[PDB]
């Protein structure tokens, strides 16, 4: 997901565009994460994440802004991983939410 | 006399006094019904209301101007401006006519009435349509009628009541139209 | 799940008890006056052993629920229960002879 | 301010803020990548700009 | 407002909220109660419905719009044109336009008085009363 | 710990259920007596403006009649008409009449013996077993026959919608005790009515008394049988939402003991390894 | 568990505008005409605020 | 069946079955919220009763008999025999003696042919109508 | 909830069956006379095929 915020910056401050991004399910990001530092010996956080869940989420997430150069809107479908809003992968997921979108059956 | 004031509007007055203030009073039969019997008219020419019942259906509502009861001193008709009455019928056809068009309801025994206003309130509890009725078995049945006779009085009515009944629907079916 | 309709009689009778009993243990303190209004009483320990008593074995059910609610003891309970019936009619009644005239 | 995508629900409703972050509650077969490639294709008409 | 509670600021306040806000406070824990009482409308009292129409005035009455702040001054005049009468004549729903209509239609020197006393004197009170009977208010 | 809030959601879940289908069953055989209480509406309207409405009469003896429910969902029913048994009985007593109190149904014999028993003589039970029919109104009311009191009050509720159900006294009078002592206005009343009767007027109103007393039993065992169905769905969707909320409540506490069973889990084991290497 | 024809005519002229409200919010998209043959409408949003 | 899903989905399902089987999941997934009323039995609603037993009906169809291997013809034959409604005679309880009493009792002339054809041609539709009628079921 | 008289004499048959089957899944055994009373049964395998 940074190799696509490279191309997306790239599109974005050098091609002044109005660029999407598609993040495809940002729990996995937060799970790929949790591996790599439950891997390095790292004390994991709670339920079982990582210690640096918010901060490497928000490394992620904000360079996913508006310019004066462009914008980058970005689409990141989310899993909720008990279906339970409390859980904190989806608890430091919205709040870098704008507008959720529910596709129903 | 009639030394008891009663009335719907005074219970409930006599209502508020013993029971508590937080419930409402409770509702009578006459708040809801509105064709009440003085009141004066409801005639408006030959199309007199009539308001047919039964315990399980309500057949007729709707405005005759001729109403045919079988009272017990013999068939009696009712026209727009009848006169007050309290008729026992017999168990026979009652006549609903509206004009050209005629339709005969067999009824089982019960009342009918008549009140000032011109309405009828004809209370039966079986009133049944004589197309719904047989003409076979009827006979069978007076057949099993004038066969069982004991002593009983209660059985010497009920089987009196039955010998009527019977012989009022072999009448009602053998002249018809 | 089901209400207070669905219990027996006795059933409703011990819950009766139970509110008032569970109301009863409130009261308005000395020190929570500062932020209340509510002028705080000490209640004596002949005071809860004649109001709990009577509460359990029901000298006091013919009173509601609101009655035992922030008050000292069993005699405040029925000078609150004077109280709160007394409020229930007497509401109005106050459109003229008000200071709220101009020119005085 | 608001990005335009060309879809009614997603435009009316719950508006696309422009340079912000959107949220899909997808699952299987309910045309999640036809809705990914209809944004795609939509803002890539109108409005001038990649996708990734 | 039932689990909202702070006890350093209640008698340390704007006396002239302080009259009316206490009040305001009963209704409130009022429409509490009778609003878990009747979570559903199915029993009807004619009196506990005093209290079910007042508490969704007053609910009314303190929603605000975003990014607005009222002073005080307005502030206690639009509480005190609510927990007392002066706005039962609309049922619940023009209170929106009611509070800026009261705000509107008042002299705007009561609220210099209002502010710089501190409390509602009886000398501001019977004024209070008087001009709020002649308002115009949009609903009916 | 953890194996308790699973299995109480698993049982509220299916009582929600339960009271979720119970709702449909409350609320369709509300419909299917819809197309009779109006039918049984009938006949009561011509004997209410024939005999007039006279409840607070001073009868001798009085046969007080609170037909109740059979099963105990009813939801604001079954003791509102308890009570308003009381309240209507209570404002009518002033010169010690005798008092017979009949109750309709299997709910009414388990509350009207708490607060008048000693006036309480009938139970009629398992009255809406089938359905509702005439011949067992015609029944109870010759059972109320065997006695003579002086009138007949009828408490049933009125099922004019599925929100209001006011409770209705039906007032059924004793012929010539009291029913035709009642209508004297200046000579009789009655009399204007002329007679087509075999004998006399005086046993042709004992049988029209019979009638009306047996219709409105009738109507009223129809009509709070109607209302029971109204007020059972009424109940039903307050145990359903009763049922979905201590759901939310118990899933939300689930998700809470879920997480705190992890977290302790997963600090056992970096204790278990940290104090090691 | 009530019935079709039992509400109030306050509330079924609403139970129709939905009706005809939430198939509106359906859209024809352009990158699904490869397999169903009905061309995609871009909606702009003005029309969209006014035809709703 | 509520929980067991196949994200490929119907795309690489075999035609014929899928001819059949969209239409009785459709039926389950009705039949799974009108699941848990079988015990309120005596209330009917005479479509909701009707979809229960349906579900009754495809349920008791759907069951195996440990190291039971079908070809894909005999699945699909009787699945569309207890979805077009061809057992609707048949009670709840010998579903399991009347599946046999389907594939057992037709000639194998349309098993062939619905496996080398590949989906069920309304040809072949109409054959296998009138085929399903000529057996012996387990009715009363 | 209920208590047994809303499964309209279907259910209710295999409810009393069912409590048949678990008073008689109860055995006395051989070793366990000295906890209740009674002594001890050795039931062979058809009596319990014809029996349930």
């Amino acid at each position: 997901a940074l190799t696509g915020l490279t191309v997306a910056e790239y599109f974005r401050d050098i091609e002044g565009q109005d660029v999407l991004l598609f993040v495809d399910n940002i729990f996995r990001f937060t799970q790929a994460n949790s591996e790599v530092s439950a891997l390095l010996g790292r004390i994991p956080s709670a339920v079982g994440y990582q210690p640096t869940l918010a901060t490497d989420l928000g490394g992620l997430q904000e360079r996913i802004t508006t310019t004066t150069k462009g914008s980058i809107t970005s689409v990141q479908a989310v899993y909720v991983p008990a279906d339970d809003l409390t859980d904190p992968a989806p608890a430091t997921t919205f709040a870098h939410l704008d507008a959720t979108t529910v596709l129903s059956r | 006399e009639a030394a008891a004031p009663a009335g719907p509007k005074e219970f409930t007055e006599v209502w508020n006094k013993k029971a508590p203030s937080t419930l409402i009073v409770p509702e009578f039969p006459s708040n809801y019904t509105a064709v009440k019997a003085v009141g004066e008219g409801q005639v408006h020419g030959d199309a007199f209301p009539v308001n047919f019942y039964t315990p399980h259906s309500i057949l007729s509502q709707a405005q005759k101007d001729t109403v045919v009861l079988p009272g017990v001193d013999g068939y009696f008709g009712v026209k727009a401006s009848h006169v007050p009455t309290i008729a026992q019928l017999k168990p026979g056809v009652v006549e609903l006519h509206s004009g050209a068009e005629s339709e005969k309801f067999f009824v089982s025994g019960g009342f009918a009435f008549v009140h000032p206003n011109g309405v009828t309130d004809i209370c039966v509890l079986e009133a049944a349509t004589l197309d719904q009725v047989d003409p076979a078995a009827v006979k069978s049945a007076l057949a099993a009628a004038s066969a069982a006779q004991p002593t009983d009085e209660f059985e010497q009515a009920a089987n009196r009541a039955a010998i009527e009944l019977y012989s009022a629907l072999e009448s009602a079916v053998e002249a018809k139209a | 799940i089901l209400g207070m309709d669905e219990l027996s009689e006795e059933d409703k009778l011990t819950v009766a008890r139970a509110r008032k009993i569970q109301r009863f243990l409130s009261q308005p303190f000395q020190v929570a006056e500062v932020f209340t209004g509510t002028p705080g009483k000490y209640v004596d320990l002949a005071d809860t052993i004649s109001g709990f008593q009577g509460v359990l074995t029901g000298k006091y059910d013919d009173l509601p629920e609101m009655a035992f609610y922030m008050v000292g003891d069993i005699k405040e309970v029925k000078e609150k229960a004077d109280k709160m019936a007394k409020d229930i009619a007497s509401r109005k009644e106050a459109d003229n002879k008000k200071v709220s005239e101009e020119l005085k | 301010e608001i990005l335009v995508t060309g879809i009614k629900v997603v435009d009316l409703l719950a508006p696309y803020q422009r340079g912000g972050k959107i949220g899909l509650f997808g699952g299987a077969g309910v045309g999640k990548t036809v809705l990914i490639m209809e944004l795609i294709n939509n803002v890539a008409k109108a409005h001038g700009g990649f996708s990734v | 407002v039932g689990l909202s509670v702070s006890r350093v600021g209640s008698a340390a306040q704007f006396p002239g909220m302080k009259q009316v806000a206490g009040t305001l406070k009963l209704e409130l824990a009022q429409y509490r109660e009778v609003a878990a009482f009747a979570q559903f409308g199915s029993d009807l009292d004619a009196a506990t419905q005093y209290v079910l129409e007042r508490g969704a005035r007053l609910t009314e009455m303190l929603k605000q719009k975003q990014f607005a702040p009222i002073p005080i001054e307005r502030q206690t005049v639009a509480v005190y044109a609510a927990t007392k009468g002066f706005l039962d004549k609309v049922r619940v729903q023009d209170i929106v336009a009611a509070e800026e209509a009261v705000i509107s239609q008042v002299n705007p020197a009561v609220f210099k008085i209002l502010k710089a006393n501190g409390k509602i004197t009886p000398a501001l009170d019977a004024h209070l009363k008087a001009e709020l009977r002649k308002v115009k208010l949009p609903g009916a | 710990s953890n194996q308790a809030v699973k299995q109480r959601i698993r049982a509220i879940k299916n009582i929600g259920k339960i009271t979720k289908a119970m709702k449909m069953v409350a609320a369709s055989k509300m419909k299917n007596a819809q197309i009779a209480v109006e039918q049984s509406r009938g006949l009561v309207d011509p004997f209410v403006r024939l005999f007039g409405d006279f409840p607070a009469v001073n009868s001798n003896k009085s046969v007080v009649v609170a037909v109740t429910s059979d099963k105990g969902l009813c939801g604001g029913l079954n003791s509102n008409i308890t009570k308003y048994t009381r309240a209507t009985l209570a404002t009518t007593e002033s010169e010690g009449k005798d008092v017979v109190v009949v109750s309709i149904g299997d709910k009414g014999r388990s509350q009207l013996t708490r607060i008048e028993s000693q006036r309480y003589q009938l139970a009629i039970a398992d009255t809406y077993k089938v359905r509702v029919t005439f011949g067992q109104a015609s029944l109870i009311v010759e059972e109320l026959i065997k006695h003579n009191p002086q009138s007949y009050q009828i408490l049933f509720n009125k099922f004019r919608s599925a929100i209001s159900f006011k409770p209705t006294v039906a007032t059924i009078l004793s012929p010539d005790l009291l029913e035709k002592q009642l209508e004297d206005v200046t000579g009789n009343s009655l009399d204007a009515y002329d007679i087509e009767a075999s004998h006399e007027r005086s046993d042709v109103l004992r049988d029209l008394t019979e009638f009306h007393l047996g219709v409105t039993l009738y109507n009223a065992m129809l009509e709070n049988n109607c209302s029971e169905h109204a007020s059972r769905m009424s109940a039903m969707e307050n145990s359903t939402k009763s049922a979905g909320e201590m759901l939310g409540k118990l899933t939300l506490d689930y998700n809470r003991k879920r997480q705190a069973t992890i977290t302790t889990e997963l600090i056992e084991i970096i204790a278990g390894a940290s104090a090691l290497m």
